[PDB]
């Protein structure tokens, strides 16, 4: 990805995380589990959601009857009508096509960026209180129980 | 104790294409392309279409003896022709500005067929009972269009006629009529006497005059003679005046109508049902939500832009990378 | 001691829309959409337009007794019609290829009106002083178009006429003329005698001939008779030849002109001023800087693409997040 | 933002910084103040400036008279003329519309990226000579007077 | 010991433009715009075009005595006219629906010229040997079109003629013919006697009739009389019938052809060679790979969209920053 | 650049690196040299390659003859034909033009991103076993021979 996280330094996805797009997975002496980061996931939803609508909402179309009907002595204007149809039907094809290829790249980058920001959000809080194991994981130098694991999630981790 | 930040993954196999990569399997996608259709000709904006079936537009309007079922036609949002719409101008000739008429009658709010010039006592001292042909046969019997009247000749004299109609219908009135062109000058007299006849139509917005263009020409479905069909939309309060010394296939019935905007003529053998739609195509109604469609270039209504694409899938989720 | 890196913020309330968010308040934006207009009909590229006011194109060119003020018309970059342009062909009839003429005369470099066939001694032994009608009334008095001459009949004989004009103006010459069609054959004789008359115009690039299409038709603003108007652009060095046994509304005045490209006919009741513009619309002149406009679909000049948008604001600054 | 700084780890803007888009705010024993980073601000200007012009300059249009005029017997070609007008007036609408929505996202990202690069520009120079307080601020472990605060700004900060 | 991560750089001077910067020198780029052309008129999809040279379309089809070399024409994918295509209707007149014919004959699969109505014994008791003019001179000598036959008059009597042709060629047949219009009624008799003559063509899909429109008009390349040219595509199995009392420039040769789709008429003085192409323009063939071209708006084939651009260079490599 | 590396914290390019787009240059007691990172370079190629094709492949065009031919009495439909030609020839111009300006910015960003990810790929492996000299260079605190320099390249550098 553009932001190096997805299929990057965090080479795989969690089939176990089922309640969100980006999240955490902790493992302390008390247990372990997947928990989606709600805030960043919702926001991504809101955004992607709003993106799709735009691509659909912005498509204005008025009542029209494409077909025409020209007699054997109106070939020129008939071919002109053709040129218009083929014409617009070349614009929208190339456009719709690239619009997708491009916005797709964008969407994926967006997700990557979101994962990286989350990773770095945590990376910031922990600081020297955990070693980075270049795979999206942090191993605390101290014991971190569920309240602790919670604090890092809801972004309120203590003195690092 | 460790905490790892990661991303979702599932059993999805949807694949999208990106500027840099093809077929990237992603967790959640959305389709922006419509390629389905109920394979039914539906109502367009709550108004059913007009089926012609065996008959075509010319046949319907002129009154071809095979379109007797369309004599009650009313409403309609767009017209439907079939791969069987071959029943039209049973009597050879040119339908002047036909395409133009087809287009202008695409959509109609109200449509009422009335006797503008009644057969009985309208053309007295004129033969209005011989105007039949074998080209327009009704159940073996020789007949003729039901909305036009073939004025022949009474005995051995065909006097100069002249009838007028003032549109007091409170809406446009479609007046249809024809001029007949015999294959010779021998037939031109045995029917209209005056081998120098003429026909003239006058409206405040019309004036073209006619003369029989008798000439030697092949025979079509029987006749060597030809009948050119003409029409005109008579505005409210205006008065159309006809007069002729012969060769006039006088209007018998005319339609009082109210045109709204303008749709078109879908031609398809697809079934017709009480379904509704905002976009209609030859193969069936399409959904008008997605920004693009590849069901058919020729559509009527508020439709999705037609594209040669086969796949326009948009990613919504992220790269799908499962495995454990 | 601390140092912080941050970003600007201000009192701006401009808001733009983004693919992911709506109404993001930003510090500095730019508008790419034009939705203003001086509500004035201006000069287009330094050349004022031609106002017709009460008169319409047909009225102006034919010489309707109400367009006497447009008899000096000159220059003009585009033509202006008003919701009062009802003064045109005061005498009922069809203006052949009218739309085509309107379009071709949209823009004119030079325009000079000259007497191609002077009333006095041009049609001797022909009545050139009775060609007046009440349909074309000038201050209560019965009159007629000022650029066409209604040739009647002298005494009880209307001889065959024939006049020619060779365009030696060094530029195209717009020749206008009409053919008259009486309601009967009774009027056809009392005016042109020869109840079999004809009119014929010949140019090296013209030849259509005419015959009075006398027919019974309604009356419009008085007359039951009809006059079809015809025009043609006579190329330099070419010679147009007229000749008729009757029913010719002969050209009296013609225009020698120089067409450049081609604009159009704006129709609006908006005031006209000495302002200039590169893009003109019915509601007023628009600015030709921004890439898009929503002032009016129908425009003339080098204009911004028309769009159904209401807001196309582009961010230039960053997200605005003040508060202290 | 895509780059995590704007309304991200630097959640707010400086109403006090009035001479630029991205900048600094120091606080030493000698005083305090806002100072826009001139180089990165100018460049952003030059770029955004050039971007706008492109979107405007690239719009080529020749002299045209849209209107047409067709008589009651030219409905087909009149409707064809309609199809062209509606046609182009559907292309530009969808395009202008998305062109803005997209370039807007881009512009904002651009700014974010610029702030992040500036932050990281400094973060680099200081190194262990200051603690990062996850809010776009650095607190030197040493005394940093105005010459010092200057050095970091004009990117010439000493031995870290 | 140190390791540094860096990026490539070279001697490239290619420059691209970006939304934020102009003329960014980059290591590797690609051009998306075509601005070259072999300056040759090539074969389009493996089928050579049809050169007319001195002759123009009308000249070629009618049989102008200067287009004798095009009498074997066959195949062709598109037609080529030159800045010397001035040899057409050597005898003044209007070529009805000419543009339409030019367009419909743009592309032709098979084209065979045959004698539909042979000069010898087809018009006996009619002068078929005087139909020559000086306007259509062949090597000083007075001649006439090679595919049309000017039927004069035998002695002092011009009887009513009538010939038919039934297309049994198994493909459309292009029938060309003309109606002649003398400058007077004096010439109308000395050639066709009947100063009231007429011409009539009848097909199952045709019927327009004609009458000599004798009128006073200027003279073009000699003649004051005018000949209007008409054509029609006779469908298989259909029968075209001609008959006239005079003024018929009867068809002599007609073409049996097979039209595929429809290309156009390139007009250029560029050389013609055995090269092939998918896209052809007036200046030369273009390459059909890149998505855009600025060689010429008017093109034929599957071409790159024409754009006013001069430079559409796409970066493929990265910013080039050398120096050591 | 958007990602701060190109003409950013790595202000120049290596004319000496001739076998790839992004790479390394080491200097140990045993020698020195340029070596392109094969994996990231190939991938960039594959991607840019695929990008170009898209922009070309997606351009659908059918057999057409633009020219028309109208007589002196068909000015309106002739001008209509003009409107279509100018029309489409305004769409493609603006589009092709912006398509390039935008995808160009994108391509360059892409490269920058790739360099940054590579830099950070290494930065990760070395950790405290080398000092970052804000110029894309790392100076090991230990001796790093060719096998070692290799390990960092093929991403298998030891205990950091
Ligand atoms: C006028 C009338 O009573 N209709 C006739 C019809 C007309 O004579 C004809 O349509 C005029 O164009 O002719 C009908 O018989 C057709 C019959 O006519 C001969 O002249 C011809 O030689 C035959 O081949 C044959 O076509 C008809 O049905 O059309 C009778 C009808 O009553
Ligand atoms: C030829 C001439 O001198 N103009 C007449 C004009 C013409 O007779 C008319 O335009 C020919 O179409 O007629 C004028 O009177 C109109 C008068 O004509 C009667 O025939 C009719 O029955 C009446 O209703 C009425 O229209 C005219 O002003 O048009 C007189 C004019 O002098
Ligand atoms: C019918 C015939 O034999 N062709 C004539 C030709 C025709 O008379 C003419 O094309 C009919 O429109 O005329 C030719 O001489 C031209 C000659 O005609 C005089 O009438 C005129 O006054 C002269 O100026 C001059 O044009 C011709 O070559 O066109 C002779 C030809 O044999
Ligand atoms: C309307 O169309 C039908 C169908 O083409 C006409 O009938 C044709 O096809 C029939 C086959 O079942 C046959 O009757 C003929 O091939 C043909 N018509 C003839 C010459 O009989 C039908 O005649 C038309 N209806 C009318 C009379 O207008
Ligand atoms: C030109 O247009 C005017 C305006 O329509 C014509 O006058 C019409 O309207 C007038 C109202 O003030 C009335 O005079 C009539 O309703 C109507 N014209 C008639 C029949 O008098 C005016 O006549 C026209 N000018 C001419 C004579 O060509
Ligand atoms: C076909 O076109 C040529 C070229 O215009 C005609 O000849 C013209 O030009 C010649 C110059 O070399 C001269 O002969 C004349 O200016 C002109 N023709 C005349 C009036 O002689 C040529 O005549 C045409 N061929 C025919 C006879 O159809
Ligand atoms: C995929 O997983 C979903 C749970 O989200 C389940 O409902 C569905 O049956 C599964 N189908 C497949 C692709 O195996
Ligand atoms: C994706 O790969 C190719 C495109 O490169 C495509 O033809 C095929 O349908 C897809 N295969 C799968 C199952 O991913
Ligand atoms: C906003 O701030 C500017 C200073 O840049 C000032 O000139 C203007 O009056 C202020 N207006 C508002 C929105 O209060
Ligand atoms: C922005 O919010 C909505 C769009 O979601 C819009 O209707 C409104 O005009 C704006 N409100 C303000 C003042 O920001
Ligand atoms: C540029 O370098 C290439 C090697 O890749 C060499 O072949 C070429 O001759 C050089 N030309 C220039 C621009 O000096
Ligand atoms: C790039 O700079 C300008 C555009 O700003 C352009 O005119 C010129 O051709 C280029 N100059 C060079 C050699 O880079």
């Amino acid at each position: 990805g553009l932001f190096g996280a997805m299929a990057g330094f965090i080479e795989g996805g969690w089939t176990g995380m089922i309640d969100g797009w980006y999240g955490y997975h902790h493992q302390n002496e008390q247990g372990s589990g997947y928990a989606a980061d709600q805030k960043s996931t919702q926001n991504a939803i809101d955004g992607i959601t709003n993106k799709v609508n735009s691509i659909i909402e912005k498509m204005n179309t008025q009542f029209t009857a494409v077909g025409k009907e020209f007699n054997n002595l109106e070939r020129r204007i008939e071919n002109l009508n053709k040129k218009v149809d083929d014409g617009f039907l070349d614009v929208w094809t190339y456009n719709a096509e690239l619009l997708v290829l491009l916005e797709n790249e964008r969407t994926l980058d967006f997700h990557d960026s979101n994962v990286r920001n989350l990773y770095e959000k945590v990376k910031s809080q922990l600081r020297n209180n955990a070693k980075e194991i270049g795979n999206g994981c942090f191993e605390f130098y101290h014991k971190c129980d569920d309240e602790c694991m919670e604090s890092v999630k809801n972004g309120t981790y203590d003195y690092p | 104790d460790t905490i790892c930040i990661g991303y979702h993954a599932n059993n999805s196999t949807d694949t999208v294409d990106t500027v840099l990569e093809k077929n990237v399997t992603v967790t959640h996608s959305v389709n922006l392309l419509e390629d389905n259709h109920n394979g039914k000709l539906c109502k367009l904006n709550g108004i059913a279409p007009l089926q012609l079936g065996k008959c075509n537009v010319a046949g319907w309007l002129l009154g071809n003896p095979e379109c007797d079922l369309l004599l009650t036609a009313n409403s309609w949002s767009y017209i439907i022709e079939t791969s069987n719409s071959e029943n039209g101008t049973c009597y050879p000739g040119e339908f002047i500005d036909y395409e133009e008429l087809r287009e202008q009658l695409s959509s109609v709010s109200s449509f009422e067929r009335f006797e503008i010039f009644p057969k009985a006592s309208s053309w007295p001292n004129h033969e209005t009972t011989k105007g039949v042909t074998a080209a327009c046969s009704y159940f073996g019997a020789s007949s003729f269009y039901r909305n036009l009247l073939w004025i022949t000749k009474k005995g051995t004299s065909y006097p100069k006629l002249s009838k007028s109609y003032t549109n007091n219908k409170g809406k446009e009135v479609l007046v249809l009529w024809g001029v007949h062109h015999p294959p010779t000058t021998s037939e031109q007299q045995t029917l209209y006497q005056n081998t120098d006849a003429y026909v003239s139509v006058g409206s405040s917005k019309y004036n073209r005059r006619f003369t029989p263009e008798i000439a030697a020409r092949p025979k079509v479905r029987g006749q060597a003679g030809r009948m050119n069909y003409y029409w005109t939309l008579l505005d409210q309060g205006d008065t159309i005046t006809f007069e002729a010394t012969g060769n006039l296939i006088a209007p018998w019935y005319a339609f009082a109508l109210n045109k709204g905007s303008d749709s078109g003529i879908i031609t398809s053998d697809a079934p017709v049902h009480n379904c509704d739609t905002k976009c209609q195509t030859p193969h069936g109604a399409i959904n008008s939500t997605l920004p693009f469609q590849n069901v058919h270039p020729i559509t009527i209504g508020e439709c999705p832009k037609y594209v040669k694409s086969t796949k326009l899938r948009m990613a919504t989720g992220l790269r799908n990378i499962p495995s454990i």
